[PDB]
């Protein structure tokens, strides 16, 4: 019965609360998408836009939760960009070993950080332990892999640069999300091991049935998503 | 699971001479961080091991400068420029580039000295032990060099096997000799069934094998 | 002064468990990785386990995997090794060690002896090795003591309460097929002193709280 514009009208408050709490670039992109929904002419157009809001907003709240920078997809660095700027002395041999798999160079994770446009973090190991802790405490599916040349041991007498590669998501099939993510990045990790480059890859996911205290984002942010985008999806179907 | 192969197994060297000990790795010990984690240790007799050299060639603080290390990749060498009496013991290389951390098998540094033939002594069983139903006969090879020696037991000229055991001391710190005990154990009944108990000793310091013996019913 | 001091060794039956400790001093313990290394009697060195400064990274020798646990308590400057499902092959001197800045073994403890066996603790029988013309050479006579069938290992021998040290040779123990140990101690002395100087071998076996003083005199 209800037209789409009227659906957006009814959820004015929830969406105004959502936009107010997202990081600035993330909020703007969601606001544009919301007006695409408001002015949508086809049900397929609205749903696709809602899908974009779901993923973009979730990433904004993942960033806030972790005190990380939200990066719009257009500004997200690729793997090749990370090797170029963080491990320049190995970039040429990175190119050679990617000749049979050149799409590796263009892999663009949600977050691509390095230890102190690649973002900097204070400790990679702390993030990994955070993820492994919540996986072990709350049963949350993750996948994790670290590169390792041969059977090399960690060392105490020198520091090396390292990368942390994180994939996040908001979607129903949580197990499938992390299984497919780690599978996609497995070849890169093996490659990194052969280059002597230390990397960790992390993947995790939430869905709308995850207990509110158990998400990878702060519970306050869970309510904002459920009160806005999640109802929007409900209301798009009914009407 | 790097295998470290040391050579030689035993190294006799005169005081004041140079010694060289080799450690070969089954794969390269170059770590991706650019360092090579091959290290060298000495275990003196009865003591805990002691670090000499770390990461191929860095002498550990306080270690005498007669010790040095070199090498790269899979081939490494420990040198003692001028051997001192206190360098007696077992030298080990070990690696910590890869997990598991692994050790070489050990090289025993021996202080060379002039040949010394053993003094050979024999001890019948004590009456106290014999009352208990057992008879141990002890043959002692005292203060000899080099270490190679052969000791066998003959009871009424029949060679014994399966009833003796031997033990050798560490090279003496002051005179650089070895001593060896060989102990023949018989039941009391077996012991009293025979007369001649003989220890036969072969050592390069002797002009021929020496048989030291006693007759049971004699003193 | 950097020091590492192990404790907790002793005798365990096969299948059993034991926990070792290592007390560290002289350096900021919590900043450095710590390790265990062992040495079976008369054999070479064998690395056991590694634990990073903040316990994040742990490595084990394949022969102890699923049986041993390494851990530490940084506020208490203590390193631990929990051993379970012990086997006779685990019998060894256990050392703690650290690189104090690397994965090499720069500092070592004095070690603590773990014996895995079902033999029961037993003090030695001590028998004289009497001097005779069959143990004499020149102006020199040899005598000694047979230290038979004790367990577990640690045994100490002295002569005349430690006063007689020149010419003493105490041999390394041999593990017998029975599961007990035996050794001899010998000494060479002037043959002129026989019958005027008394010779006593003093045998201490702390694990059984046994002390034996055996006088050794010429066989008559
Ligand atoms: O859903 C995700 O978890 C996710 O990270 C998706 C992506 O990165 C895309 C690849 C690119 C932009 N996306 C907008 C769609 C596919
Ligand atoms: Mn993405
Ligand atoms: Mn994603």
């Amino acid at each position: 019965k209800k037209p789409i514009a009227l659906i957006c009208a009814e959820l004015y408050k929830p969406f105004q609360d959502l936009f107010a709490a997202l990081p600035k670039d993330c909020s703007e992109e969601c606001q544009t998408l919301f007006e695409d929904i408001r002015n949508s002419e086809s049900h397929a157009s609205a749903w696709s836009s809602a899908l974009r809001i779901k993923g973009v907003a979730y990433e904004g709240f993942f960033s806030l939760t972790n005190s990380w920078r939200y990066i719009p997809e257009d500004l997200k660095p690729t793997l090749g960009m990370a090797i170029q700027t963080v491990f320049p002395d190995k970039f040429e041999k990175f190119l050679e070993r990617t000749h049979l798999h050149p799409e590796y160079r263009d892999f663009t994770p949600d977050y691509l950080m390095c230890r102190s446009a690649v973002q900097e973090v204070s400790s990679v190991s702390a993030v990994v332990d955070r993820f492994k802790s919540k996986s072990s405490e709350k049963g949350r599916p993750i996948r994790q892999e670290e590169s390792r040349p041969k059977t090399e041991s960690m060392q105490e007498d020198i520091e090396v640069d390292e990368l942390l590669i994180v994939e996040v998501g908001y979607q129903t099939d949580i197990e499938g999300k992390v299984i497919s993510d780690i599978e996609k990045w497995k070849g890169v990790v093996n490659l990194m091991s052969h280059l002597g480059i230390k990397v960790n890859v992390l993947t995790c996911a939430d869905n709308s049935q995850t207990p509110r205290t158990d998400w990878w984002i702060d519970e306050k942010y869970v309510r904002l998503l459920l009160n806005s985008i999640s109802y929007l999806f409900k209301e798009l179907l009914e009407n | 699971q790097i295998v470290l192969s040391q050579s030689p197994l035993s190294l006799p060297v005169s005081l004041g001479d140079q010694a060289s000990i080799s450690c070969r790795s089954s794969q390269s010990l170059l770590h991706s961080n650019g360092n090579t984690y091959l290290h060298w240790y000495l275990q003196k007799p009865g003591q805990s091991p002691k670090l000499l050299i770390y990461k191929v060639s860095n002498r550990f603080s306080g270690v005498p400068d007669r010790f040095s290390g070199s090498g790269s990749g899979t081939d490494f060498t420990l040198k003692i420029s001028r051997v001192e009496a206190e360098d007696l013991g077992v030298y080990f290389c070990s690696q910590s580039t890869h997990v598991p951390y692994t050790f070489g098998g050990g090289t025993k540094l021996e202080i060379k000295r002039t040949v010394a033939a053993p003094s050979v002594f024999i001890f019948p069983p004590s009456d106290e032990q014999l009352k208990s139903g057992t008879a141990s006969v002890v043959c002692l090879l005292n203060n000899f060099y080099p270490r190679e020696a052969k000791v066998q037991w003959k009871v009424d000229n029949a060679l014994q096997s399966g009833n003796s055991q031997e033990s050798v001391t560490e090279q003496d710190s002051k005179d650089s000799t070895y001593s060896l005990s060989s102990t023949l154990t018989l039941s009391k009944a077996d012991y009293e069934k025979h007369k001649v108990y003989a220890c036969e000793v072969t050592h390069q310091g002797l002009s021929s094998p020496v048989t030291k013996s006693f007759n049971r019913g004699e003193c | 002064e950097v020091k590492l001091e192990e404790s907790g060794g002793g005798l365990v039956r096969p299948g059993g468990s034991r926990k070792l400790s290592c007390a560290a001093s002289g350096f900021t313990f919590s900043s450095y990785g710590m390790q265990w290394v062992r040495q079976a009697p008369e054999k070479g060195l064998e690395w056991v386990a590694y634990i990073s400064s903040g316990s994040r990274t742990i490595y084990y020798a394949d022969t102890v995997k699923g049986r041993f646990t390494i851990s530490r308590d940084n506020p208490k400057n203590t390193l631990f090794l929990q051993m379970t499902s012990l086997r006779s092959e685990d019998t060894a001197m256990y050392y703690c060690a650290t690189g104090y800045g690397g994965t090499w073994f720069a500092y070592w403890g004095q070690g603590t002896l773990v014996t895995v066996s079902a033999a029961s603790t037993k003090g030695p029988s001590v028998f004289p090795l009497a001097p005779s013309s069959k143990s004499t050479s020149g102006g020199t006579a040899a005598l000694g003591c047979l230290v038979k069938d004790y367990f577990p290992e640690p045994v100490t021998v002295s002569w005349n309460s430690g006063a007689l040290t020149s010419g003493v040779h105490t041999f390394p123990a041999v593990l017998q097929s029975s599961g007990l140990y035996s050794l001899s101690s010998v000494v060479t002395v002037p043959s002129s002193s026989l019958g005027t100087q008394t010779y006593i071998c003093n045998v201490n076996h702390k694990p059984s709280n046994t002390k034996v003083d055996k006088k050794v005199e010429p066989k008559s």
